[PDB]
């Protein structure tokens, strides 16, 4: 369960 | 996770010239590939993120490109800064770095000057014996250092160490150390390190006899 | 101006535990944090990563089931709890923020790295080095230039720093990376290229310092005499 969205996003 | 293999392993170029570094993934990483630069004693630094985007302050001469499995980092005309280690990195499935590509300054061939050192006498009275052969200011880095004790080839009792590329002359230096028990050192007489290198007209042998001044 | 500082590293025996902390500046915060390590003379290896709200955690297979990553936003501290330690986990351990995305072609990245904390796993024990002269002789001379040095043998753990003439002499100096013996101890050499005319005139001292064992050695290197 790795989602690139979870670890990369603009705060 | 996803394995990243980088080619070339070592890339030798002159400043002003231009570099192409490859990184291939076993499975598609989409466009989530980054490039990092690292120099001795420093933390890595981001160059390119998401395949083709430069971080702030990254010179335009760097550019990234690729998709899925094949990617390339291009340095259009290299500056002295840019000779270092480069890592590709994927963040498609967790995070993975490649094994690294080392970018070295290419220069004219320079033959090593060789020096052997007997083990000091304070070392021998301490109970050990180290024989040091030194290759100083040579290029290229590929060199074969061979230890002979009364013309008997040695294996398993020698260890090598190489410096980083020198900043001004762009050469390397290397030390090969023959580690023997003092008992086995004092039986024999002739200790030689035979050095074969691209810049030598023939194998160079530096030797001494145990007990000579 | 955000910065990351690691701590908790040090010397530990195999099968034992250490616990690293990584503190980001201030406050929760809205970024994931990761552990990246580098073994001596080797490349970077991603150890672990944890999302901003600790909702997602991953590890490399090398450390799985032995290390545990957690974090606390309120303190903005990241933890690497290290269990079942091996000699192969001896490395410099970086704490890093690695966020990058181009969603809606809105370009955003944040990449911050700590300087790292050192982890040494071995059964060996702290010991000061044995400095021996590498004496200039006819075998160390080559047409006007002679070579001399110091052998810094069997010390643990790393680092050691080597200077010549209290730093007065720096040109022609090579201190090589340490080499790890079958014993589990380190050795290196420091050599300098000097004119062979100055061997009879100039004094040469190598300054070796080993902070872990508090060893301060100053050794003169002389020409080999009969
Ligand atoms: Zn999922
Ligand atoms: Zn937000
Ligand atoms: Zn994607
Ligand atoms: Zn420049
Ligand atoms: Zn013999
Ligand atoms: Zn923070
Ligand atoms: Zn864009
Ligand atoms: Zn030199």
């Amino acid at each position: 369960d790795f989602h690139f969205e979870v670890f990369n996003f603009v705060p | 996770q996803i394995v990243l293999t980088q080619s070339p392993a070592t890339l030798s170029l002159s400043p002003g010239e231009r570099a192409t570094l490859s990184c291939r993934a076993s499975q598609s990483v989409s466009n989530h590939l980054a490039w990092y630069q690292q120099k001795p004693g420093q933390a890595p630094r981001l160059l390119i993120y998401e395949t083709s985007n430069r971080a702030t302050g990254i010179p335009p001469r760097f550019s990234g490109s690729g998709s899925g499995t094949d990617f390339t980092l291009t340095i259009s005309s290299l500056e002295p800064e840019d000779f270092a280690v480069y890592y590709c990195q994927q963040r498609n499935n967790w995070y993975t770095f490649g094994q690294g590509t080392k970018l070295e300054i290419k220069r004219t061939v320079a033959a090593p000057s060789v020096f052997i050192f007997p083990p000091s006498d304070e070392q021998l009275k301490s109970g050990t014996a180290s024989v040091v052969c030194l290759l100083n200011n040579f290029y290229p880095r590929e060199a074969k250092v061979q230890w002979k004790v009364d013309n008997a080839l040695q294996s398993g009792n020698s260890q090598e160490s190489v410096t980083e590329q020198d900043s001004k002359d762009s050469t390397y230096s290397l030390s090969s150390t023959l580690t023997l028990s003092k008992a086995d050192y004092e039986k024999h007489k002739v200790y030689a390190c035979e050095v074969t290198h691209q810049g030598l007209s023939s194998p160079v042998t530096k030797s001494f006899n145990r007990g000579e001044c | 101006e955000e910065q990351l500082v690691e701590s908790g590293g040090g010397l530990v025996q195999p099968g034992r535990s250490l616990r690293l902390s990584c503190v980001g500046s201030g406050l929760f915060e809205e970024h994931a944090m990761h552990w990246v390590r580098q073994a001596p003379g080797r490349g970077l290896e991603w150890v672990s990563g944890i999302s901003w709200n600790s909702g997602s955690v991953g590890y490399a297979d090398s450390v799985k089931g032995r290390f545990t990553t957690s974090r606390d936003n309120a303190k903005d501290i990241l933890f690497l709890e290290m269990n079942t330690l091996r000699s192969e986990d001896t490395a410099l351990y970086f704490c890093a923020i690695m966020v990058a995305t181009t969603k809606n072609d809105f370009h955003y990245y944040k990449d911050v790295w700590g300087k790292g904390t050192t982890v040494t796993v071995s059964s060996a024990s702290t010991k000061g080095p044995s400095v021996f002269p590498l004496a200039p002789s006819s075998k160390s001379t080559s047409g006007g230039t002679a070579a001399l040095g110091c052998l810094v043998k069997d010390y643990f753990p790393e680092p050691v720093t080597v200077s010549w003439n209290s730093g007065a002499l720096t040109s022609g100096v090579h201190t090589f990376p340490a080499v790890l013996q079958s014993s589990g101890l380190y050795s290196l050499s420091s050599v300098v290229t000097v004119p062979s005319s100055s061997l009879g005139t100039q004094t040469y001292i190598c300054n070796v310092n080993h902070k872990p064992s508090n060893t301060k050695v100053d050794k003169k290197v002389e020409p080999k005499s009969c």
